[PDB]
């Protein structure tokens, strides 16, 4: 999965 | 004791005569002593497969017999137990609709099915043909009045139309229904439908109408007719309207063919009241009274009970509501039925509101008609959490508060299993990391467009932009092209549209 930050 | 135990709780849709089933309630609460509840929740037909196995849930659910099958496939309704004496006293084919492998699983109460509805003092002579409606509406525009208007939300209303020209359900085979063989994707369904979208494209409907706008839309006098049943001419009366009640229009010089329903109740097999339901249901309200009772409050239709229909059975209204049930099929009992409907109504809606050409739509409605498919643990009055089903996408929360975003390839024991996949190449597997939870690991994300919002103080879980996460967020406000506002947790405000915006499964704990 792609994230924040 | 249990809690249920010592009193009876009935749930009937909001849509028939509960408050004169509140009075057959009170001459049975009276006789015995006994309490009796009617409920009218929303959506009773998802809810009480989730609520009626935990060992709670209603003692009585009344419904079309479509969806008794699954009830008691799944081992939801009890076997009933009437002698031969009452098994007489109803119509032997009304028997027929409530019977699973050669078991009577409910009680039958009435045989509903839909007519055309019109305002005699606006169409003194109602069309014959669907395809002099377009022709029809362009008349009576010119007065500030429209031909036609039914619920384009549920299934149930346009299946007729659908079914004129060939569209069929499951095909009736050898001594049964073949659920590997579904007709939503031939010729003759894509050509009804792709008759409905057109209404639709021409103005000659809106798709945004569902059923509380067509019935103030024919009540108002602001529509010359309605696709509706029995049920719906209690309002009618009580309106101004000079209505009569005939045989649905043809199409491509072939009869609508409505699915023909029989309003059952059906007895939880969970519950600890199984005689005290059976007192209610055979002594009370399939009783020439009690029936009376109900059929005052809003029209039941064709009643299965033989003496009290010799009543009705004059009225003009059950005349046409006879023949149109005649011309139509009896809906099947199988499981497979829910998917179905799901399937359907998903179809319905997009092809109608132009989201998908009526090719899309129905073939994958035909794709998953049949399939297996399961519900989130976690339920919202303002998201569904069915069905899940393979291709579906889902937030999934890894046991490893982050939840991320995942397609379906597998349901497995009855819906209380799933395989879900990230998309996002993993080190194992570019293809995506796969991942096996129960059904409180995930949160189904709608496919479909949104009904409703979120109030303002909601907890939500919603996709961060450039992310395949979820994260905790406060619902500030919903805008009105329906994209929500929202202040994220441990950070201006930000915008998400509401498609990827779910239920907080912490929030409700
Ligand atoms: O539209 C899907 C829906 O169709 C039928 O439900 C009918 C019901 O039988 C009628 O008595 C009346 O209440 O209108 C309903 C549709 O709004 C099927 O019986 C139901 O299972 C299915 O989901």
């Amino acid at each position: 999965a792609r994230t924040k930050q | 004791m249990k809690i249920e135990e010592g009193k009876l709780v009935i749930w009937i849709n909001g849509d028939k005569g509960y408050n004169g089933l509140a009075e057959v309630g009170k001459k049975f609460e009276k006789d015995t002593g006994i309490k009796v509840t009617v409920e009218h929740p929303d959506k009773l037909e998802e809810k009480f497969p989730q609520v009626a196995a935990t060992g709670d849930g209603p003692d009585i659910i009344f419904w079309a017999h479509d969806r008794f099958g699954g009830y008691a496939q799944s081992g939801l309704l009890a076997e009933i137990t009437p002698d031969k004496a009452f098994q007489d006293k109803l119509y032997p084919f009304t028997w027929d609709a409530v019977r699973y492998n050669g078991k009577l699983i409910a009680y039958p109460i009435a045989v509903e099915a839909l007519s055309l509805i019109y305002n005699k003092d606006l169409l003194p002579n109602p069309p014959k043909t669907w395809e002099e409606i377009p022709a029809l509406d362009k008349e009576l525009k010119a007065k500030g009045k429209s031909a036609l208007m039914f619920n384009l939300q549920e299934p149930y209303f346009t299946w007729p139309l659908i079914a004129a020209d060939g569209g069929y359900a499951f095909k009736y085979e050898n001594g049964k229904y073949d659920i590997k063989d579904v007709g939503v994707d031939n010729a003759g369904a894509k050509a009804g439908l792709t008759f409905l979208v057109d209404l639709i494209k021409n103005k000659h409907m809106n798709a945004d109408t569902d059923y509380s706008i067509a019935e103030a839309a024919f009540n108002k006098g602001e529509t010359a007719m309605t696709i509706n049943g029995p049920w719906a001419w209690s309002n009618i009366d009580t309106s101004k309207v000079n209505y009569g009640v005939t045989v649905l229009p043809t199409f491509k010089g072939q009869p609508s063919k409505p699915f023909v329903g029989v309003l059952s109740a059906g007895i939880n097999a969970a519950s600890p009241n199984k005689e005290l339901a059976k007192e209610f249901l055979e002594n009370y309200l399939l009783t020439d009274e009690g029936l009376e009772a109900v059929n005052k409050d809003k029209p039941l239709g064709a009643v299965a009970l033989k003496s009290y229909e010799e009543e009705l059975a004059k009225d003009p209204r059950i005349a046409a509501t006879m023949e149109n049930a005649q011309k139509g099929e009896i809906m099947p009992n199988i499981p497979q039925m829910s998917a179905f409907w799901y399937a359907v109504r998903t179809a319905v809606i997009n092809a109608a509101s132009g989201r998908q050409t009526v090719d899309e739509a129905l073939a994958a409605a035909q794709t998953n008609a049949a399939a297996e498919f399961g519900s989130s643990y976690w339920t919202s009055e303002y998201n569904p959490n069915a069905p899940i089903l393979v291709g579906s996408e889902v937030a999934y929360k890894p046991r490893r508060g982050e939840w991320i975003q995942c397609e379906v390839l597998k349901v497995v024991a009855d819906g209380t299993r799933f395989e879900v996949r990230d998309p996002e190449p993993d080190e194992l597997g570019n293809s995506g990391k796969v991942y096996k939870c129960n059904r409180k690991e995930l949160l189904l994300i709608p496919p479909g467009f949104p009904t409703k919002n979120y109030p303002p103080g909601t907890k939500v879980l919603a996709r961060y932009p450039e992310t395949t996460t979820f994260y905790p967020a406060i619902v500030i406000g919903t805008k009105r092209d329906g994209t929500c506002r929202l202040r994220f947790d441990g950070e201006k405000e930000t915008e998400v549209t509401r498609r990827l915006v779910l239920p907080s499964p912490t929030a409700l704990a």
